[PDB]
């Protein structure tokens, strides 16, 4: 079945891509927000968090 | 220097009340104390009084560009102090190079 399978595969792939989006830095020095907070002071690391 | 398989605290390295300057571009000693790091490095050298200004992420000059370049994502601490009573002597101390 093609019609019933596309509506599930597309949603699952969109959810997977949403998960993948958290693995990118978006031009920052780290991906996870805890690492920059642990390694840099919050007054200076505001740009990366923003 | 490489720090591995060693547990310690930075509180002793701060309450000496003898360091003239303190430039940790990263986190407060306490901030980097509460969390757990994997490895710590130590780069020790000597420098003049007019060149401590240039040791900062995002500055130019003749020492920060030709001897040790500081990257933008520099999360380390810089601890500097005066010990001119031991590493200098009368007649001209020229043992240090740059």
């Amino acid at each position: 079945l093609g019609k019933l399978q596309d509506v599930v595969n597309q949603n699952a792939q969109a959810l997977n891509t949403l998960v993948k989006q958290l693995s990118s830095n978006f031009g920052a020095i780290s991906s996870v927000l805890n690492d920059i907070l642990s390694r840099l002071d919050p007054p200076e690391a505001e740009v990366q968090i923003d | 220097k490489r720090i591995s398989n060693c547990v310690a605290d930075y509180s002793v390295l701060y309450n000496s009340a003898s360091f003239s300057t303190f430039k940790c571009y990263g986190v407060s000693p306490t901030k980097l104390n509460d969390l757990c790091f994997t490895n710590v490095y130590a780069d020790s050298f000597v420098i003049r009084g007019d060149e401590v200004r240039q040791i900062a992420p995002g500055q130019t000059g003749k020492i920060a560009d030709y001897n040790y370049k500081l990257p933008d994502d520099f999360t380390g601490c810089v601890i500097a102090w005066n010990s001119n009573n031991l590493d200098s002597k009368v007649g001209g101390n020229y043992n240090y190079l740059y």
